[PDB]
Order: C-alpha cells, then sequence, then structure tokens
C-alpha cells in the first residue's frame, strides 16, 4: 500500500522462527541464541567448540540441507572480551533458505575449521586469518592470502590504522623496492558525521 | 649554422620519427583501465592503425601502459618487468590509480602512485580514461619523444 | 586587477604572494605562474545596484534553478544597499 | 522485477568449459530476452524513492 | 562493448564507472532517445551472437 | 586466571617449539642467501634472526608464544618456497631508514616527537 | 551501407547471414543527439495533504530482532519443521527446449 | 632563518629537512646517489641538466611531489647557472669528465665551470658551496686532470672562501667507472698492469658514503670552509685489488707487466674516440697515481659517516660481469685482498 | 505542461530475434565425395 | 555499372581537395580523403565538415 | 524454467546419409571453410575505426571530465565556501580554506583538487547547492608530470572561464533531470 515503505511477510518470519525452534532444541550443547530479524533472517549463535557440530547437522540434516556455504567472515568489535564474531552464511539449495551461524573468538583462542565440511572454508578462513588474526585449529594450509609478503599486522583489526604503518617505494641506492615508516603528503581528514539526535528510538538503550 | 649540425638534426628526425612510429606496449594491465586499455585496442579506436602493437615480452616492448592499481604486493613485480625492457623504454601511467593512488590513496596496500616505483613519462589522468583519452595519451607521447634530441645533444657534447 | 610585488611575480585575488628570499620561486623559475585574471571584487564593484520597489526583494541568480537556492532580502536601512548572500547583487528600495 | 520478467535457465549436462561456454552464449540470449520485455514494460513515474 | 558504453555515458557520464544505480533507486531518469536506440542495438545483438 | 592452551600446556613445551623453529631458520638462513642473490652474508641472516627471536624473548604466555612460533613457521615455509623476494627479505635490515638516536638532546633537536 | 551490390552478395553468402538488414554500424535509425526538454512526474509523496512522514517512514519501522531462544535473558512431540517449503522442479522450457 | 626552510616532518619522504640543494653533476654517476639521499630526507633539489629529459628521467622518482625541479642549463651561460643557483642555500658542485671533448676539456671542465658556479652562487647568496675534486689533487701531478682539479681548487677557494672542498678517492659503486673498468679488462687476453701492479696503492671508498658525507656537509655546521678526505677502510695494491676483483667475478687472471709510456699510448688510443671512451691516457694515469694518506685531512669519520668496505659492498658491482656458472656465488667464496699499513 | 519522459511508444517496441540461427548452408556429402572422385579419375587419366 | 559508380566518387575525392596540392596536404596529415559539407571554420583556421 | 543446452534430445540413430554426412565434414573440414568464409564476410564489411583525432567518439551532455569552477552571468564566481563538495567527495580530493572577502562574502581562498585522487564520480557537482563546481567535457587534459596534474583555485576558475562555452549548454540541455 505505502510506495515508500518496503513491503513485509510475515509467513517467511513464522517459518524461519519455527526452524530456530527445531534447531535449538536439537543442538541445546552449544546453541547460545536464535534469532530472527525483521528483515527474515535466520541467526543462530553457537559456543565457539560447537563449529563443527552445527555446520555438519546443517549441511547433512534432511530437514536442513545447507549444502552451499554462502560465504564466512569476521566481525571486529573491540569492546567485548572476545573481539572476533565469526559470521558463516549458508544457503539451502534444496529448501531455498539462508541461515547465518555466528560464533565468537578473540586473539588467543582458535576455533576449529570447517574445511573438512566445506572446501570454500579454506580459502574463506585463509582470509579471516590475515586479515583479523583469528587462528583456526586443523587447517590444512593457514597462511596468508591478501596481504603483502612478509606485512606485519592484521589489517582488518580496529585498532589498525587504515593507512597502516609501512609503504613502499623505489630506492635507487639499493636498487629495490624498501618500506619506509608511513608519511603523508596530505593526512587523511577525518570527519565526524554523527548527529547528536536520536535516530532510532526502538534502539534506545538504557542508561548506564 | 655549420654542415653537420643540420646532418645531424635530420638523422635524429629520422631515428625519433622511427621510435615514434614503432612502440610496441608490453601485454600488462591490472584493472577498470586495463578493460578501457583494450577498449581502446577494439576496433573503434585502432592502436595498431597508430601503429601500436601489444607484445607480451618486456623485451621486446617499448611502452610500457601502468593501466590500475598498484599495490605493495604488486609493486617488485612491476619494477622488475619496468627493468627487464631494453633501454629506450618510455611510461604512460594510466588512471587515477597509477597516478597517484586514486581511490585506495589512503589503503594500507596500494603504492601512493606507481611513479614512486617507476619514473613515469606521461600522465593520463580519468577513472578510467576513456579509450579517447588513452589515445590522447599515445599521441602526447609520441609527441614528446618526437621533441627529444639524443643525436644533437651528443654532437654538443 | 592583477598586480605585481616588488619581486616581479603578480599577485592572486587571494592575495598571496611569494616572497623575494622564499625559495618556492624556483618552482616557478623557467615556467610560469598562472592568475586568473578576471577578479570577482572588482567583477561585483562593476555591477550596477538593482533598483526596486519592493520592501522584501527575492533572489535566485537568475536563470531559475541554474542559480542559487533563493533567499529574501530586507531594504529597509536607507545608508546601506541589501546585497544578496550568495550571488553578491546588490538591491536598493525606492524612497521617490 | 525478475519475477514479473519471463526467461529461460541455460544448464549445462557434462560440467566442461564447452557447457559453461554454452550456458554463457545461451543466457546472453536470454538477457537479450530480457532486455526487450523490459523494453516493452518500461513503465511511468519517478526515480528517486520518494523520501528525502 | 564499445556500444554498450556509449549507452553508459548516456545514462550516467563515465562509461564504465556509473556510480548510478543508488539506494532508493538510480541517479538520474533515461535522457530522451536512449530507449529507442537500445532497441536499436538489442534488435541486432543477435546476428553477432551467431556469428561467435 | 585459567584460560585454554593452543599447543603447550607450559611454557616449556612452547620453547622447545622455539627451539625447534630456530633450529629450522638457522638451517634455512644459508639456503636464502645463495638462492636469492642477497647481498648479506650467512653470518648477517642469523645474527638477524637471532635478533628477532630476542627481540620477542620477553613472551612468556604459553598461548602468545605459541601464535608466535606460527607466525615464525609460516614466515618460514614462505621464505622455503620462494614467495619473498630479495626486497621481502632485506626489508628485514631496514638499511634505507635513518634510524632515530636514542638521546633526549637528539630528540630535541631533531622535533616534536618523544 | 555504402557498400556495392556485388560485395553486399559476396558478404551475404559467404557470411550465410542477411547482414544488411541487421547492420553493426549506426547510420541514421538513431535519435537525434538534441532532445526536446522533458518534463519529469513526481512521486506518490509529492502532494499537500494527508502526506504525514510518520505514516510513509519505513526507516524508523525497523525493529531490534525478535530472540527466539536466549542463553542468558530466558536462562533454559510437535511436527518436524523445514525451514521453508520444498523448492518445485524446474519446467522443462515450451519456447525452446533443447539447442 | 625563513619561515619556509625551517625544517619539518621526521625526516621522510614527505618531511622538510630544510635545505634547498642546486646539485650540478646530478645526471652522473654521484650525482644521483647524492640527489637520492637528498629525495630521501626531503629537500628542494634543483637539478640543472644539460643532457636529454630521458637521460634524467631516472631522477624524476627520487623525492616527492614538487621536491625535484629540473631546468635546463649551459656551461657556457652565466645566465642560466645564476637562475639555477638564484634560490638556494646548498650549491653542491660535482661537474665532471675523464676525457676530454672538443667543446670541453679537462681546464675548462674543473676549473672555469666551477669558477662561475661558486661566482653566482656568491653573488646569489648561498651560504653553503660543497665542491668535489678529487684525492691527490695538490699540484704538480704527473696527470692533467689532478693539476687542472687543483688549480680548479684554489679558483674555488679565490672566489669562495668558505667552500667546503671534498677530496674523495676512486669512488667505487653499481655505475662506477672503476670496478665496472676493472671487469671490463676481461674482454682482452691480459691484465696490463704498469710493474705488474704493484708499488701503487688504492683506497675505493663507496659511492653511499661519498654522498652520506656530502649530505652531512650540507647540515654540518662546523663543515665550513674545510677540506674532507673520502677514504675507504683498507689500502690495497693495485696488484692485489684487481687480483680480488677476477676472484669475485671468477672469471680469470691473467696479468701482464707493460711499460707505462706504451700504456698511455694505447690509453689515448682508445681515448681517441667519438664516444665515451674505454680509457684515456689521463684514465691510466689516473689508475697508475698512487693514493696518498690522509693524516691531517678530516674525513667520513669526522663527518660522520662509518666507511663501508670493498669487500662487504663488492656483490652488488661484480655480480653482473660473471658467467652462470658462478652466478649464486656468495661472500665468503673469494679471499680478500691483502691489504698494506703505508 | 505535459509529463515528457522516456516512455516506448504506444503501439510497443518491435520483435527481437534472440534465437540462436545457424545459417544451414552446404551441399550433401555424396555430392562432395563425387566430385572428389571425378577430379581424382580425371587427374590420374 | 556499380563499379564505375565507384571510380567516380573516388575520381571526384582526387578532385575535390582543390588541387593536388590540396590533395596531398589532407592526405598526408589527415589520412583520408573524403569530401563533405563544410560547416564551419574558426577563428584559429579549424575547418569542420 | 530451463533448458539444455548441450544435452541432445534422444539419439539420431546410424544411417548410410548421416554417416556419409559426418565423413564428409570431418574429412573435408566444413566447419572450418565457413568460419573462413565468415571471416572473409568480415574482411569485405566496413572498418568501425573512427578518424581520430580528426574524428572524436560521440559523448553525452552527462559526461564527467575534467573539473571546472563556474561564475554568475555577472562574473562572480559561484562558490559560497560551503564544503559540501568537501564533504561528499569520497576519495578526499577537494581541499578548502576560506575566509572573509573584502567586501564580506564567504568566497574560498583554497580550493584545491588532487585530480590524480579524483574518481570523477559527479558527487561534488550533484552535491554543489550553487553549481559551482562541474565536471566539463574535457578529457584531453593528458599531463608529462605529476605536480600540473594537481588542481588549485586559480587552474579551476581558470578552466572555469575556458570551458564556460560548453558547459552552461551542457547544463542546460540536461539540467532538467537532475
Ligand atoms: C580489383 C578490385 C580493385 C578495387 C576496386 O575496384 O574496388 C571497387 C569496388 C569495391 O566496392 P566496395 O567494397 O563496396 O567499396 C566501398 C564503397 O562502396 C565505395 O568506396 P568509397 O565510395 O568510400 O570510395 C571509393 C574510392 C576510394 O578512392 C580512393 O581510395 C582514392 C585514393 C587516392 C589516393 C591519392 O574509389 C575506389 O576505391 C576506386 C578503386 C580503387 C582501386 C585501387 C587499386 C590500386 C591501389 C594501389 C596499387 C599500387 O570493387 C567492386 O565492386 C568489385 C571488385 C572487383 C572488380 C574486378
Ligand atoms: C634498415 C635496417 C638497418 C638500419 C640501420 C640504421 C640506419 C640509420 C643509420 C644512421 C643513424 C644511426 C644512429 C643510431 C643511434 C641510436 C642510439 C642513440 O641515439 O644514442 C644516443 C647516444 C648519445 O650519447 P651521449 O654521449 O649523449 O651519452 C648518453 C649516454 N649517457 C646518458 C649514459 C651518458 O649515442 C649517439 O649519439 C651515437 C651516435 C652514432 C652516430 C653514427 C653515425
Ligand atoms: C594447397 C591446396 C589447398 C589446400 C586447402 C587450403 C584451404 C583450406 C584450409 C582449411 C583450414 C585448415 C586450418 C588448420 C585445420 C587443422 C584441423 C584439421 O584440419 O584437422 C584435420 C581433421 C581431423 O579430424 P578430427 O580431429 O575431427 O577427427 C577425430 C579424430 N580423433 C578422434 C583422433 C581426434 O581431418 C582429417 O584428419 C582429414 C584429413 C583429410 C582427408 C582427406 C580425404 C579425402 C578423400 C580420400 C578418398 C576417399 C574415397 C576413397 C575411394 C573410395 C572408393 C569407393
Ligand atoms: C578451400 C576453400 C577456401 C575458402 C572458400 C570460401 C569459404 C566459404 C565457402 C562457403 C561456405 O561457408 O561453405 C560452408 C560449407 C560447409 O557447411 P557445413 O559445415 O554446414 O556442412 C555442410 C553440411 N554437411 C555436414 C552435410 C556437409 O562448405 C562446403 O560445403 C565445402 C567445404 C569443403 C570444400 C573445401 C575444403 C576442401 C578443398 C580442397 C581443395 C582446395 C580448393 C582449391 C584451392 C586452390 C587455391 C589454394
Ligand atoms: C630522412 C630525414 C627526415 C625524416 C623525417 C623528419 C620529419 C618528420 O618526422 O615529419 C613528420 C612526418 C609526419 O609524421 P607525423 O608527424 O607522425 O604525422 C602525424 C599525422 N597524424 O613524417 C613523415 O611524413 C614520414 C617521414 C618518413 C621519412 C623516411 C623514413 C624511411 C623510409
Ligand atoms: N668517478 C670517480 O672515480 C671519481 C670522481 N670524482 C669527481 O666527482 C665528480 C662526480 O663524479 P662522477 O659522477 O663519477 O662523474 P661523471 O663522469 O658521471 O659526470 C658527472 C657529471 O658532470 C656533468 N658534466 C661533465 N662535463 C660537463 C660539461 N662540460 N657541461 C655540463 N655538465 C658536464 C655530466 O652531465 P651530463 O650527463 O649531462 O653529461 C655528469 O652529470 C666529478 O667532478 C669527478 O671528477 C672524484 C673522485 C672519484
Ligand atoms: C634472512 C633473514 C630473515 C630473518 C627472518 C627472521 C624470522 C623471525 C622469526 C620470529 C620467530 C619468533 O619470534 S617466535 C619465538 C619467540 N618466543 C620466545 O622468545 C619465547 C620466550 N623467550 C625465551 O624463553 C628466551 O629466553 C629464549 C632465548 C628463546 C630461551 O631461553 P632459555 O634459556 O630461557
Ligand atoms: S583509476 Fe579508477 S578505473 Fe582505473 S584502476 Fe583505479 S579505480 Fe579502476
Ligand atoms: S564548489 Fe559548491 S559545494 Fe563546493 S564549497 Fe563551493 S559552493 Fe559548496
Ligand atoms: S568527481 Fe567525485 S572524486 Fe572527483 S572531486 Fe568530485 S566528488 Fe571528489
Ligand atoms: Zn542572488
Amino acid at each position: 500500500k505505502r510506495p515508500t515503505v518496503r513491503p513485509r511477510s510475515d509467513v517467511t518470519h513464522k517459518q524461519l522462527s519455527a526452524f530456530g525452534e527445531y534447531v535449538a532444541e536439537i543442538l541445546p550443547k552449544y546453541v547460545q541464541q536464535v534469532q530472527v530479524s525483521c528483515l527474515d533472517e535466520l541467526e543462530i549463535c553457537i559456543h565457539p567448540d560447537g563449529v563443527i557440530p552445527t555446520l555438519t547437522f546443517l549441511r547433512d540434516h534432511t530437514n536442513a540441507q545447507f549444502k552451499s556455504l554462502a560465504d564466512l567472515t569476521a566481525v571486529d568489535v573491540p569492546t567485548r572480551q572476545n573481539r572476533f564474531e565469526i559470521v558463516y552464511n549458508l544457503l539451502s539449495l534444496r529448501f531455498n533458505s539462508r541461515i547465518r551461524v555466528k560464533t565468537y573468538a578473540d586473539e588467543l583462542t582458535p576455533i576449529d575449521s570447517i574445511v573438512s565440511v566445506h572446501i570454500a572454508a579454506n580459502w574463506y578462513e585463509r582470509e579471516v586469518w590475515d586479515m583479523f588474526g583469528v587462528f583456526f585449529f586443523n587447517h590444512p594450509d593457514l597462511r596468508r592470502i591478501l596481504t603483502d609478503y612478509g606485512f606485519e599486522g592484521h589489517p582488518f583489526r580496529k585498532d589498525f590504522p587504515l593507512t597502516g604503518y609501512v609503504e613502499l617505494r623505489y630506492d635507487d641506492e639499493v636498487k629495490r623496492v624498501v618500506a619506509e615508516p608511513v608519511e603523508l603528503a596530505q593526512e587523511f581528514r577525518k570527519f565526524d558525521l554523527n548527529s547528536p539526535w536520536e535516530a532510532f528510538p526502538a534502539y534506545r538503550q538504557p542508561p548506564e | 649554422r655549420s654542415r653537420a649540425e643540420y646532418v645531424v638534426t635530420k638523422l635524429d628526425d629520422l631515428i625519433n620519427w622511427a621510435r615514434r612510429s614503432s612502440l610496441w606496449p608490453m601485454t600488462f594491465g591490472l584493472a577498470c583501465c586495463a578493460v578501457e586499455m583494450m577498449h581502446m585496442a577494439a576496433p573503434r579506436y585502432d592502436m595498431d592503425r597508430f601503429g601500436v602493437v601489444f607484445r607480451a615480452s618486456p623485451r621486446q616492448a617499448d611502452v610500457m601502459i601502468v593501466a590500475g592499481t598498484l599495490t605493495n604486493k604488486m609493486a617488485p613485480a612491476l619494477r622488475k618487468v619496468y627493468d627487464q625492457m631494453p633501454e629506450p623504454r618510455y611510461v604512460v601511467s594510466m588512471g587515477s590509480c597509477a597516478n597517484g593512488g586514486g581511490y585506495y590513496h589512503y589503503s594500507y596496500s596500494v603504492v601512493r602512485g606507481c611513479d614512486r616505483i617507476v619514473p613515469v613519462d606521461i600522465y593520463v589522468p580519468g577513472c578510467p580514461p576513456t579509450a579517447e583519452a588513452l589515445l590522447y595519451g599515445i599521441l602526447q607521447l609520441q609527441r614528446k619523444i618526437k621533441r627529444e634530441q639524443k643525436l644533437k645533444i651528443w654532437y654538443r657534447r | 586587477g592583477v598586480q605585481v610585488s616588488p619581486s616581479g611575480e603578480k599577485i592572486t585575488h587571494t592575495g598571496q604572494v611569494y616572497d623575494e628570499k622564499d625559495y618556492r620561486r624556483v618552482r616557478f623559475v623557467d615556467r610560469q605562474k598562472e592568475v586568473n585574471e578576471n577578479f570577482a571584487i572588482d567583477l561585483i564593484a562593476q555591477q550596477p545596484v538593482n533598483e526596486v520597489e519592493h520592501r522584501i526583494i527575492a533572489c535566485d541568480g537568475g536563470g531559475g534553478a541554474l542559480g542559487h537556492p533563493k533567499v529574501y532580502i530586507n531594504l529597509d536601512k536607507e545608508t546601506k544597499t541589501g546585497t544578496c548572500g550568495y550571488c553578491g547583487l546588490q538591491f536598493k528600495q525606492h524612497h521617490h | 522485477v525478475y519475477d514479473q520478467v519471463e526467461f529461460d535457465v541455460p544448464i549445462g549436462s557434462r560440467g566442461d568449459c564447452y557447457d559453461r561456454y554454452l550456458c554463457r552464449v545461451e543466457e546472453m540470449r536470454q538477457s537479450l530476452r530480457i532486455i526487450e520485455q523490459c523494453l516493452n514494460k518500461m513503465p511511468p513515474g519517478e526515480i528517486k524513492v520518494d523520501d528525502a | 562493448r564499445e556500444k554498450m558504453f556509449e549507452f553508459y555515458e548516456r545514462v550516467s557520464g563515465a562509461r564504465m564507472h556509473a556510480a548510478y544505480i543508488r539506494p532508493g533507486g538510480v541517479h538520474q531518469d533515461l535522457p530522451l532517445g536512449l530507449l529507442d536506440d537500445i532497441y536499436e542495438f538489442s534488435k541486432n545483438f543477435s546476428l553477432r551472437i551467431d556469428e561467435v | 586466571t585459567s584460560v585454554k592452551p593452543i599447543f603447550s600446556r607450559d611454557l616449556n613445551e612452547a620453547k622447545r617449539r622455539v627451539r625447534e623453529l630456530y633450529r629450522a631458520w638457522y638451517r634455512e638462513v644459508p639456503n636464502t642467501v645463495h638462492l636469492m642473490q642477497l647481498d648479506i652474508t650467512v653470518k648477517q641472516g642469523r645474527d638477524k634472526v637471532r635478533e628477532m627471536f630476542m627481540k620477542n624473548a620477553h613472551v612468556t604466555d604459553p598461548r602468545v608464544v605459541d601464535l608466535l612460533v606460527i607466525k615464525g613457521k609460516m614466515e618460514l615455509q614462505e621464505t622455503i618456497k620462494v614467495w619473498k623476494q630479495r626486497t621481502h627479505v632485506m626489508r628485514f635490515f631496514h638499511e634505507t631508514e635513518t634510524p632515530r638516536p636514542k638521546d633526549f638532546l637528539s630528540k630535541f633537536y631533531m622535533g616534536h616527537d618523544p | 551501407a555504402s557498400a556495392t551490390r556485388v560485395i553486399q552478395k559476396l558478404r551475404n553468402w559467404a557470411s550465410g547471414q542477411d547482414l544488411q538488414a541487421k547492420l553493426q554500424l549506426r547510420y541514421q535509425e538513431i535519435a537525434k543527439r538534441t532532445q526536446p526538454p522533458p518534463k519529469l512526474p513526481v512521486g506518490p509523496s509529492h502532494k499537500l495533504s494527508n502526506n504525514y512522514y510518520c505514516t510513509r517512514d519505513g526507516r524508523r519501522e525497523v525493529v531490534p530482532p525478535s530472540i527466539i531462544m536466549s542463553s542468558q535473558k530466558a536462562l533454559v512431540e510437535k511436527k518436524a519443521v523445514t525451514p521453508a517449503p520444498p523448492m518445485k522442479r524446474w519446467e522443462l522450457s515450451k519456447d525452446q527446449p533443447y539447442l | 632563518l625563513h619561515h619556509a626552510v625551517i625544517p619539518h616532518g621526521k625526516g621522510g619522504r614527505s618531511s622538510v629537512s630544510g635545505v634547498v640543494a642546486t646539485v650540478f653533476g646530478a645526471t652522473g654517476f654521484l650525482g644521483r646517489y647524492v640527489v637520492n639521499h637528498l629525495g630521501r630526507m626531503g629537500s628542494q633539489v634543483i637539478i640543472p641538466y644539460r643532457c636529454d629529459v630521458y637521460d634524467i628521467m631516472h631522477l624524476r622518482l627520487m623525492g616527492d611531489l614538487g621536491q625535484l625541479t629540473f631546468l635546463e642549463w649551459d656551461a657556457r651561460d652565466k645566465d642560466s647557472i645564476r637562475k639555477a643557483v638564484q634560490h638556494s642555500n646548498v650549491v653542491i658542485n660535482l661537474i665532471g669528465r675523464e676525457w676530454e671533448t672538443r667543446n670541453f676539456d679537462f681546464e675548462d671542465v674543473f676549473v672555469n665551470i666551477p669558477r662561475a658556479i661558486a661566482q653566482a652562487s656568491k653573488e646569489a647568496g648561498v651560504e653553503r658551496f660543497i665542491h668535489v675534486s678529487h684525492l691527490n689533487a695538490s699540484m704538480k701531478s704527473s696527470s692533467k686532470s689532478l693539476r687542472s682539479k687543483a688549480v680548479g681548487e684554489k679558483e674555488v677557494r679565490s672566489v669562495f672562501p668558505e667552500a667546503i672542498i671534498i677530496r674523495p678517492s676512486d669512488i667505487f659503486g653499481r655505475e662506477d667507472r672503476f670496478l665496472n673498468h676493472f671487469a671490463n679488462y676481461r674482454w682482452f687476453l691480459a691484465v696490463p698492469l704498469v710493474s705488474l701492479g704493484f708499488k701503487t696503492v688504492k683506497q675505493p671508498v663507496y659511492v653511499a658514503d661519498v654522498s652520506k658525507g656530502i649530505v652531512n656537509a650540507t647540515k654540518d655546521p662546523d663543515a665550513v670552509g674545510k677540506t674532507f678526505a673520502f677514504t675507504g677502510p683498507n689500502r690495497y695494491l693495485l696488484f692485489h685489488l684487481v687480483k680480488y676483483i677476477f676472484g669475485m667475478t671468477h672469471r680469470t687472471f691473467i696479468p701482464y707487466p707493460l711499460p707505462l709510456f706504451v700504456y698511455s699510448w694505447i690509453g689515448k688510443l682508445f681515448g681517441l674516440s667519438p664516444f665515451e671512451p674505454w680509457t684515456t691516457k689521463d684514465k691510466v694515469e689516473r689508475i697508475h697515481i698512487s693514493d696518498v694518506m690522509p693524516t691531517d685531512l678530516p674525513g667520513l669519520e669526522d663527518l660522520g659517516v662509518q666507511p663501508t668496505p670493498l669487500e662487504l659492498k663488492s656483490i652488488e658491482v661484480l655480480r653482473r660481469h660473471r658467467t652462470y656458472r658462478w652466478l649464486s656465488s656468495e661472500i665468503e667464496e673469494t679471499k680478500p685482498a691483502k691489504t698494506v699499513n703505508y | 505542461s505535459k509529463v515528457k519522459q522516456d516512455m516506448p511508444p504506444p503501439g510497443g517496441y518491435g520483435p527481437i530475434d534472440y534465437k540462436r540461427n545457424l545459417p544451414r548452408r552446404g551441399l550433401s556429402g555424396y555430392s562432395m565425395f563425387a566430385v572428389g572422385i571425378g577430379a581424382l579419375i580425371f587427374g590420374y587419366w | 555499372m556499380e563499379l564505375v559508380e565507384v571510380l567516380k566518387r573516388g575520381v571526384q575525392q582526387v578532385t575535390g581537395h582543390g588541387g593536388l596540392r590540396g590533395l596531398l596536404r589532407v592526405f598526408f596529415r589527415a589520412n583520408d580523403i573524403r569530401i563533405g559539407t563544410l560547416v564551419g571554420e574558426d577563428k584559429y583556421g579549424n575547418k569542420y565538415y | 524454467t530451463y533448458k539444455y543446452v548441450n544435452k541432445k534430445e534422444q539419439e539420431s540413430e546410424v544411417d548410410m546419409k548421416s554417416a556419409t554426412d559426418n565423413a564428409a565434414r570431418i574429412l573435408m573440414w566444413t566447419e572450418l571453410i565457413r568460419g573462413l568464409g565468415m571471416t572473409l564476410s568480415y574482411l569485405f564489411r566496413e572498418p568501425a575505426t573512427i578518424n581520430y583525432p580528426f574524428e572524436k567518439g560521440p559523448l553525452s551532455p552527462r559526461f564527467r571530465g575534467e573539473h571546472a569552477l563556474r561564475r554568475y552571468p555577472s562574473g562572480e564566481e559561484r562558490c559560497i565556501a560551503c564544503k559540501l563538495c568537501e564533504a561528499i567527495c569520497p576519495a578526499q580530493a577537494i581541499t578548502i580554506e576560506a575566509e572573509p572577502r573584502a567586501d564580506g562574502s564567504r568566497r574560498t581562498t583554497r580550493y584545491d583538487i588532487d585530480m590524480t585522487k579524483c574518481i570523477y564520480c559527479g558527487f561534488c557537482q550533484e552535491a554543489c547547492p550553487v553549481d559551482a563546481i562541474v565536471e566539463g567535457p574535457n578529457f584531453e587534459f593528458s599531463t608529462e608530470t605529476h605536480e600540473e596534474l594537481l588542481y588549485n583555485k586559480e587552474k579551476l576558475l581558470n578552466n572555469g572561464d575556458k570551458w564556460e562555452a560548453e558547459i552552461a549548454a551542457n547544463i542546460q540541455a540536461d539540467y532538467l533531470y537532475r
């Protein structure tokens, strides 16, 4: 009816909530949270040691059949104890559905790699280790995939600077491309683009 | 002036005419801008008509069209394939990335302009510069290497 | 209009020029420093004052949507004309 | 409006370069079909969402 | 492909990097005659596919 | 104050892993110097390996030193299989960087940076 | 389009396709480069009444996701259920099922 | 001082080192290294050049944007010399040839051009002038170039009284005319040394060490009016030096004691060439002139540079000249040459 | 005035062909082999 | 025939640039000898066809 | 729906005529000959090459080329130093400083555009409230040094003075869409 508001359907929300209850009661050992968003997307947040049983059940169950891994990524929220929230997006072609599985890690607790479940997880976990520094157990070849050779630090972490620490330039005295500490002719101008008036009252946090 | 200076100048004009009439790019591109350089090789613009033919090996290459983003993982390879070209070698930078970093100027893994690695002869601006603009750059390079006087400076030495 | 410094270097409309002992003029040696010859300050000083009859005038800079956001200028002070904040055109109410 | 446009899906049978090539060519043809239907069914109206 | 690049440059002003599709719709409306030119392109394109 | 180990239960097993990694690096250094046409000698490379290990020598957490062993092993493999180049190897020496002196007079004479 | 008929017959036979019917060089069939000025229409919300923004804002209709089960806030015979009804098999094309 | 000449930054590429240096021999061998160091620390480097823009175009990446100003100059144009040195506070003179052309001879190159540069610099008001002569250029030497450089030192000191005179020894580097020359003797049958290479002592100095010394002379407050001697750490006999060069090249070694007068004859025979000669009579006289001992003169130690040894920096020059058989050979595979205290 | 923008003409756009159209050109193999064998026999004679 | 039509287009393209000097000038600087209606000329001397 | 691109329907059996046709196809290289014929048809077609620089590729009034600063018909510069273009610039290629002018107007004393950092996206020209910054359709401004591609306010105003003849015409032709 409203041409500027995205139409919503409650049937998909109900089916995803029912399947969330189904998965949560099938796997109470690892499932910590089940939520369905307003955008009709299902998220199950699990303990880090249950990633292998959860992914294996979701792939090889008859009622799940999530045989395709859409992606594997990490989100750096450096205000919680386990700062890396690791996200698995999975696709079910049999039932035409999408699911999200979330887990957590910090800088010193690796989680189990799911290469034995999905082969794309090999390169995706290599990307996660290269960008965030999350180690993965039982990976066949865990190494850097996107950064330069010998690059120190994980650049997709929050505390890493945007411009980095070193740059490359060609030196004629040594006839080589060499790395120097960062100096910019024009510094990146940080913009404070945040209005001090609350935009969404539905997400108003209680005071501390 | 004396007779020898005119002879040297006419020989040098012949040398430069050959050099600018036959210039071969190294079959080398990086990104968006490489899609535009093959759009310049496309039949509308005809760099082959202009006399400009790809050779894959740097030994048979004259002009190096650095067309795209230079990353920190790519810069040693860029410098290597620049150095392996023979002595009359010219460099055209293409696009904002190869010019001055472009849209990734403040990146940890992007070289802020390919002139930090290779000596750039001419710069072609745009993101991407159109095949029109790259053809303009190629003709400007032809005029630039028409302008030089190697034999005349050698005679003045 | 453009003016030259005692060093011989011409001065932009912003008013900046390098000093005599400033080392940054070797940047201009064997080349040229270009300055836009048309100055907005005297190019408004040659603009005539728009004589209107209303107490409040509306300016959009001309051209409708090709100009600036239209503003309203209050022409009450008889000792000073009203200037549009965008285009700089002066307006004056009629006291005759 | 992909649920409103009508087209076909090229499906291979041997999983090789030739079948992938044929799939790409036939889905160029199906893209041309979608282009024809979009040309005929372009509606009037605005461009932005009407929300400033 | 160059002909299609003329199409994108007519829609957005850049032959490749349009930045035309935006959250909320697209950037500007279609200039007049572009739709007929797209028809003129698509009417002849399947002959080239048969040639390949 | 109880955590989960990565590979080593205590610091001694991780020290054993460190010793094995140092063995492998010390064995590799002559092969690297021979294969990539390096200006340095065999002594300079082994001194650089020792310098990096002594730079990381202050760590006493088993998880951190296990991850340091993991990073050193990936650097070692990336040196075994020739992926690091002459430039990538010589970035360890900083031979184009003028080092900032550690004394207050020099820090005062250069600039405001402490 | 300026080709002679003899070469036109030769390129038509050697290609096997009518090339003059579909020429890949644009000659005069395209639109004029100068156009009449348009007049774009306005959207549905361009009205002076019954257009309160609190009724047409989907941006503030977004709610936080509904928690189905929680390990902390909740502190915890029906049918087996599937995340969606199973995908119906695609029908074979009636236009051209086979190349 | 001026407000724009105050140093800023941490000494990197985009920093300001507060030096405006006009480098005159910037196209040649030592000039590229001194321009590299100047642009590395971040400086306003003016390169007056004579040759082609293609020939100087390897210098274009030595510094940041706008920190290098290339401009034409002529050695017979006092107006152009003054316009090159007009906005500067350091003027560095590296003009030199190893041979004589029909337009410029040794006297002109080593006297008239440095005197004109120093005169234009003094009348333009620079506060630091650095001039690179050669070691053992005292007077009355057996070669024309050394005498010309000595009287050029006299003229430069007469015109600009506080000019820093730098006397380096035979500079070795990647693009030198010393190590590549001795490795270029491999194309002939034997190595024709005078008196079998003995009674001739040499201490070559690294080009990066010379360039660092020149830069520290630009920023050294107590180096004004001084003469420095830029020498290497070890003195070698010419025979043992050539032996070590050919051992590092791994080619062969057959020495030959050949008399000096007929060696000068074949040197000027090679030098009578329209192009750059392989060797000249002046070149072979400079080769067989022994290096003096710097006793009272300050050097790289007093100017802040540790002299890198030839044994340490020799493989970046001579690995070009070796064959495929000995390409992957390390430093330790060649015995270093025996040094001499005298 | 009147709302004017890029819209299709009221008669609709013409047909756009998209199917694979190979020309199906060529003579039969019997004729090809007959011409080949006849050329061989004439050449041999 | 049509070959004579192509040849007469060729001879008018040859004799449509003034004379031999004009034909050689436009041929050796523009690499194209097609004749068209003169649309305009600049204050700099550029001609547009 | 879906379709098969390589799966043939049933089998075409074995017939003597079909075997002869396949033998002729394999032996006399029939598909190779018809590929030759089609390339011959392209040989006898007309090339699509334009005669650059005497013929230029067609463009549109929306084309994003070299940047320019426009003026009012009175000749006053349109920019009011509002820094909206610098705020919206995704590559951060715009640097602006300003102060009140001698008559009190807010005009830029510094409007620099690093055109080696620019991505030529038109965000500045669609964010400018007074149509000050535009992208004129000049693309033929390739340089020989990196420095002279870094544009300041004087270069941008001078370019806007140079290209005002077609910039105003293009804005007149296209402004009713935007
Ligand atoms: C010099 C004069 C002109 C020569 C021709 C020049 C113009 C034509 C050029 C065509 C383009 C060629 C480009 C390169 C192509 C390379 C591919 C290629 O050709 O592959 C060969 C193809 C290959 O076929 P294929 O590879 O598809 O076959 C499958 C084979 N396996 C499974 C092993 C891969 O054909 C041949 O090999 C056939 C060779 C010629 C045979 C000719 C036989 C003539 C008839 C003999 C007598 C018959 C009757 C006997 C008596 C009966 C009595 C009852
Ligand atoms: N090389 C050595 O072994 C030693 C050299 N020196 C001295 O150090 C200085 C620099 O050395 P180096 O780089 O090896 O010398 P080079 O042979 O490389 O030449 C130095 C520079 O002098 C310029 N030059 C020479 N003659 C003229 C002239 N007539 N007019 C204009 N410019 C001219 C050249 O410019 P262009 O390229 O345009 O011709 C070149 O850039 C010289 O004075 C040399 O005598 C001191 C000790 C050892
Ligand atoms: S300059 Fe622009 S078009 Fe070219 S590679 Fe960079 S992002 Fe792509
Ligand atoms: S150019 Fe336009 S958007 Fe930018 S500061 Fe000036 S008025 Fe504002
Ligand atoms: S076109 Fe885009 S990238 Fe360029 S100056 Fe404007 S806003 Fe910045
Ligand atoms: Zn106004």
